[PDB]
């Protein structure tokens, strides 16, 4: 029932505001809202040729951008509503973004990196899991701690 | 770089909840004892006897151990069968490794 | 890790423990002849030092938690808690009088107990260093150390 | 093939909760001498020691007297039963009280046997990392080929030994180079953990500069080059010398 | 009682056992608690020993007992610790944590309305509809005479007859509904007399307002407020009713065991395999249960029927637009592949008003597990070019053998009326357990291609003639399960499906092969 106003990826641009069920985790919110975007939304055709997968949920954490990668997370882990109640931010916020795809500079940094190792790292046809993926990306952030330091 | 940077055993137990509030089980409520199905081999080409070794392990420690029958030697077979082992899904620790032997003679 | 036993004077139980801060008494004297365990005397917070046999029904023990204790065989429970110790007890030693008994600790000192009240009426000193066994003289009015 | 049979919910073990265990608060006093000198006896042996069950016992019960006995700890640890419940909690519950172990000497020494093939444990690597925090860049440098032959053996990929080699890279550059290129032999080497040392290794080469990223491509290029010069010259008199000129002069060329 | 209901109740879970003992708990009201208190200490003897097998039967050894208990002591703890006895199942494997949660909502519907399940479940069998909630659960028997068993066929007729009325049905619905809240101080006699006098629009409205009740009161928190706020409810009718004093009196009133008013049994005969006669039968909110018996041929051309019907009414749906259709097996290969598998199965129903029909109006009121095999979908081709993808389910036959079955089954042709080897194309997909599939290509002189039954697996019988003249034959079964056959449109082969000459079918060019709401039922 916890209610956060959504920024829609698309419009003045329109924002959904929700009852979201926070009794479960981040998939209840998921599917609540992705209701709420086909009823309410007068542009609701957009989002419905689009499928699930073509939209992420980023939130503004001190002014950066935090993925919500796991929807096992339980709200509770949810970080956002602690820091929202402190902040007594009600409704909150979570940014609902369309996807986007690679440049070319990105690939050519890429190969570039997997010419330096040897071995690529976006390699997945010989993983049961996606350890490897996590640890990717949960190195940046001591990394980029690290660097400014 | 544009990528987005990314409980206890009081909040996770079945006990004290009505069945249709449920949604997680800790590993320690789970007294019963932890069991695999080997369903079986297939190698494309062999490159005798052939028998399996299961083992739970832990840092070179082999907290349990199991194992099967003689087997004809062929380029696959077959048993569908179950492993029970000694250890209770609640005795298990993070960082158990599960380790598959393939043993001839 | 055992490190103690006591045979008792009727000899139909037996007493032992140690590390397991438990004192396991044992029936030789079984209903089926075997060697069953009749209580686990459990409420000690250190390892179990001593511990002789009054009766089939009671059983004084000593610990590492600096303090003695008579138990009730039936009930598992300490009928008196003998404090005052400001050391490991090590030992132990009843009289033929079973109304008192003798302890020896780390403290380098002794201590004479009332069973019958459960206190220290006499504190000895003289040892330099830990008192590792104590008795009492036959006649019961003088002990070693 | 394999199935882990399934369960309509899933089973998410929680992390042991650190409370107050007062068998060490108290139990104050000192002990036996004769205790004392049968435990001391046997913790001041190799560290090769044979832990017999008795030692572990005699040690698992004496679990706050050899918890201010730092060359102590990786005997202490090795008896410790993995495989019960109520052992681990109280184990979880007897490092929550530390103050005679992150004030201890520095003895990196002893570290190196907290990041071995004999402990798993999520808290005693970390520990053992908390204590390497504190070296100084050469020291890092001397053991450093260890250190990644240290990062096999942690259980998961992401861990704290990893993420440590990381943060030092980041702020020197010899270790930078050397964690580099020792990083790039075990991909090239170890299929085993190729992925593992890949994902760190690229993790790594994210965070240093731009012209650290160039020396790095021209050094791989030169032993690239060398690598077909070796290659072809090992493939078989004073006229393989000739081919060796020739081909060197090409590689100039090229 | 106490230790013949527990011994025989060790005998119920190693024919006809369970019977005896619903008999027996039948007799007196009492061995109904003895037998719950029994279950479910036996439920914790699993609950904390192992063997998963045990878990199935004790469940619906509870659920068919409770079911049917004619009331439960206010004061009892029964309902209570049995929650709490299958609340400890949820760390098994699936679906033993399925069934334990349908277990406790079932409980809680019992705690929170007392007698809601009987009553739901009569209602639905004797197609009596309140208002709102219209509930209809009609079994037909399908028969052939002659393929049928004489028993059989007097239970059959038994079933058709309208043993009960309305009238008597409602009678019956309110006799539970009052003995199951009041119980005790209820007087059975005395209701059933300032009953039968009413007329039936009355017992409708009444057991109208009782079911609504039964329903409302089921789903709120406090079933123990639920449950008194219950007994007063249907007080507060019952005093309008106008039978008051009949209810709440300070007498020990006895409690009986109450049957199970049988369902509208409809009897049919089949001189046919199609379902066609089903839509006939329609012709003429809800579920259908359809019995048939099971002979050892019929297996195919059942099977094939099963096929048949759900496909056309996933083109249309017709039969699925007000029914669910439930198709039930009785045993008089298949019966065998069964026999051997499910012990319960080889225990209850395998073997079989009469013994018969009451173990026959049991075993179709609670399975409700189907189990189903793996119907493979093939796709032929003519030398016209004509495309369909009609299945198989036992077995599947090609080249002079369905010509033979066409032959003998021509009867008028057959008085009027060598296997040339046919050069066919074989590619055939040896499946991997890892999902590493091999394929292996062949062109043979084969004269008849026969797949047999062993995800699931094909078996194919391949007929190779090396030589023609008592042509060469060397069968060779290899375990298949995606199989193409090409045939030239010069060689035309007999293809017969589920070994049923009805549907032996000719001018096959080419015939592709692959694995892939009305459930075949299968006991445990």
């Amino acid at each position: 029932l916890i209610p956060i106003e959504f920024v829609l990826p698309t419009s003045t641009p329109e924002t959904a505001l929700l009852h979201v069920a926070g009794h479960g985790n981040v998939e209840q919110m998921k599917a609540q809202v992705w209701l709420r975007a086909l009823e309410t939304s007068v542009s609701a055709d957009f989002y419905h040729r689009l499928g699930p997968d073509h939209f992420l949920l980023l939130y503004q954490k001190k002014g950066q951008w935090y993925e919500i990668y796991d929807k096992y997370q339980v709200v509770q882990t949810l970080d956002c509503l602690r820091y929202w109640k402190v902040l007594h931010r009600s409704p909150g916020q979570i940014h609902v973004v369309q996807r986007h795809a690679p440049s070319e500079e990105t690939l050519a940094f890429q190969r570039q990196l997997n010419a330096l190792i040897g071995y690529d790292v976006t390699d997945v046809s010989n993983v049961h899991d996606d350890e490897l993926e996590f640890t990717r990306r949960r190195l940046v952030t001591p990394r980029m701690a690290e660097v400014a330091g | 770089e544009e990528w987005p940077l990314v409980g206890y055993h009081e909040q996770l137990t079945i006990h004290g909840k009505d069945h249709e509030s449920v949604f997680t089980v800790s590993l320690w409520d789970c007294d019963r004892k932890f069991r695999v199905k080997i369903r079986g081999i297939d190698i494309p080409v062999l490159p005798l006897t052939v028998f399996v070794e299961a083992n739970i392990q832990y840092g070179q420690q082999v907290l349990c151990q199991r194992r099967t029958s003689p087997k004809p030697f062929t380029e696959e077979v077959l048993w569908n069968v179950w492993l029970e082992f000694s250890i209770k899904i609640k005795d298990l620790p993070k960082g158990a490794l599960l380790n598959l032997q393939i043993y001839c003679g | 890790w055992v490190m103690t036993c006591a045979y008792a004077p009727s000899g139909n139980y037996v007493a032992c423990g140690g590390l397991d801060n438990i004192c396991s008494i044992y029936n030789l004297k079984t209903r089926e002849g075997n060697v069953r365990v009749s209580r686990e005397l459990a409420g000690h917070t250190g390892y179990l030092s001593c511990c002789r046999f009054l009766d089939d029904n009671q059983i004084v023990t000593s610990s590492g938690d600096t303090t003695c204790a008579l138990w009730d065989i039936e009930t598992g429970q300490q009928t008196t808690t003998f404090t005052g110790h400001t050391g490991d007890v090590m030992s132990l030693s009843l009289a033929p009088d079973t109304r008192l008994f003798v302890s020896g600790a780390c403290d380098a000192s002794a201590k004479l107990w009332d069973v019958r009240e459960g206190m220290c009426r006499q504190t000895f000193t003289g040892h330099e260093s830990d008192i590792n066994a104590i008795c009492f003289f036959p006649n019961g009015n003088a002990f070693a150390t | 093939s394999i199935l882990l049979d399934n369960y309509c919910h899933p089973i998410a073990l929680p992390k042991h909760r650190p409370t107050p265990d007062p068998e060490g608060d108290r139990v104050r006093a000192e002990m036996p001498n004769q205790l004392r000198k049968q435990l001391e006896a046997i913790i001041a042996t190799d560290p090769l020691n044979p832990l017999t069950a008795e030692d572990k016992e005699l040690l698992w019960h004496f679990r706050y007297e050899s918890l201010k006995d730092p060359k102590a700890y990786p005997k202490l640890f090795s008896s410790v039963k993995w495989g019960q419940q109520e052992i681990v909690a109280k184990t979880y519950q007897l490092l929550a009280k530390r103050e005679v172990w992150d004030q201890s000497a520095l003895d990196v020494g002893l570290t190196m046997q907290l990041l071995d093939c004999n402990f798993s444990d999520e808290n005693v690597r970390a520990i053992a990392v908390q204590k390497l925090e504190s070296l100084e860049d050469d020291d890092v440098l001397h053991y450093l080929l260890q250190l990644v032959q240290a990062v096999k053996f942690e259980p998961y990929h992401d861990s704290a030994l990893a993420r440590f080699l990381l943060k030092r890279g980041l702020r020197n550059k010899r270790i930078g180079h050397f964690l580099f290129w020792f990083l790039r032999s075990e991909i090239a080497q170890s299929r085993h953990y190729q992925q593992r040392f890949a994902v760190i290794l690229e993790a790594y080469l994210r965070g240093c500069g731009t012209a650290m990223l160039h020396d790095f491509t021209q050094q791989v290029q030169v032993i690239d080059m060398l690598q077909k010069v070796t290659i072809d010259i090992k493939s078989l008199s004073s006229q393989v010398i000739s081919q060796l000129k020739q081909k060197l002069e090409n590689l100039q060329n090229l | 009682t106490e230790d013949r209901i527990q011994h025989a109740l060790e005998r119920c879970l190693h024919c006809l056992n369970c019977w005896s003992l619903q008999e027996l708990v039948s007799r007196d009201p009492g061995h109904f608690l003895i037998l719950l208190e029994q279950i479910l200490q036996k439920t914790r003897e699993v609950q904390e020993k192992g063997t998963y097998d045990l878990l199935a039967p004790l469940a619906l050894l509870f659920y068919s007992t409770v079911l049917c208990t004619p009331h439960f002591p206010p004061d009892s703890d029964l309902l209570l610790k049995a929650a709490r006895t299958y609340h400890r199942f949820l760390t098994w494997p699936v679906p033993y944590c399925s069934i334990c949660q349908e277990l406790l909502t079932f409980i809680d519907a019992e705690l929170k309305a007392p007698g809601i399940s009987y009553q739901r479940l009569v209602r639905a069998e004797q197609g009596l509809s309140t208002r709102s909630h219209r509930s209809s659960t009609v079994t037909v028997l399908l028969l052939n005479p002659v393929e049928v068993q004489a028993e059989f066929l007097d239970v059959a007729d038994k079933l058709s007859t309208p043993g009960p009325s309305p009238h008597s049905a409602y009678i019956t619905l309110l006799l539970h509904a009052f003995q199951a809240t009041f119980g005790a101080h209820c007087d059975l006699s005395g209701l059933h007399r300032r009953l039968q006098s009413k007329t039936l629009a009355e017992l409708e409205a009444i057991f109208t307002e009782t079911a609504e009740a039964q329903e409302l009161a089921s789903g709120i928190g406090d079933a123990a407020e639920a449950r008194q706020w219950l007994r007063t409810k249907l007080q507060a009718v019952g005093e309008k009713a106008g039978f008051p004093g009949v209810l709440d009196t300070a007498k020990p009133g006895k409690l009986r065991t109450i049957p199970i008013p049988v369902a509208r049994c409809y009897t049919y005969s089949w001189n046919q395999d199609s379902f066609d006669i089903l839509q006939e039968i329609l012709l003429k909110a809800s579920t259908l249960r359809v019995v048939v018996f099971g002979s050892d041929r019929i297996s195919g051309k059942v099977a094939r029927a099963y096929s048949n019907l759900r496909r056309l009414e996933n083109n249309r749906p017709l039969l699925t637009r007000f029914f669910k259709l439930q198709f039930f097996y009785v045993p008089v290969d298949i019966s065998h592949y069964l026999g051997m598998l499910d012990p319960w199965y080889e225990r209850n129903v395998l073997g079989l008003l009469p013994i018969l029909a009451d173990m026959l109006l049991y075993y179709c009121r609670f399975a409700a597990r189907p189990v189903l095999l793996q119907v493979y979908q093939t796709e032929l081709t003519f030398i016209t070019g004509e495309k369909t993808t009609e299945i198989f389910i036992h077995s599947l036959e090609l080249g002079h053998s369905a010509a033979t079955r066409a032959i003998k089954a021509s009867g008028p042709g057959s008085k009027r009326l060598e296997a040339v080897p046919l050069t066919l194309q074989i590619i055939y997909s040896k499946g991997a357990i890892s999902g590493r599939s091999r394929w292996s290509n062949m062109e043979k002189l084969c004269t008849s291609v026969n797949l047999s039954k062993a995800t699931e697996a094909l078996t194919l019988n391949l007929t190779e003639v090396v030589k023609r003249q008592f042509n060469q034959i060397s069968t060779s079964q290899i375990k298949v399960d995606k199989v193409q056959i090409i045939g030239s449109n010069s060689c035309p082969f007999a293809v017969c499906l589920d070994q049923d000459e009805r549907k032996i079918l000719q001018s096959v060019i080419r015939c592709e092969v692959s694995p892939c709401c009305l459930p075949i039922m299968t006991f445990s």
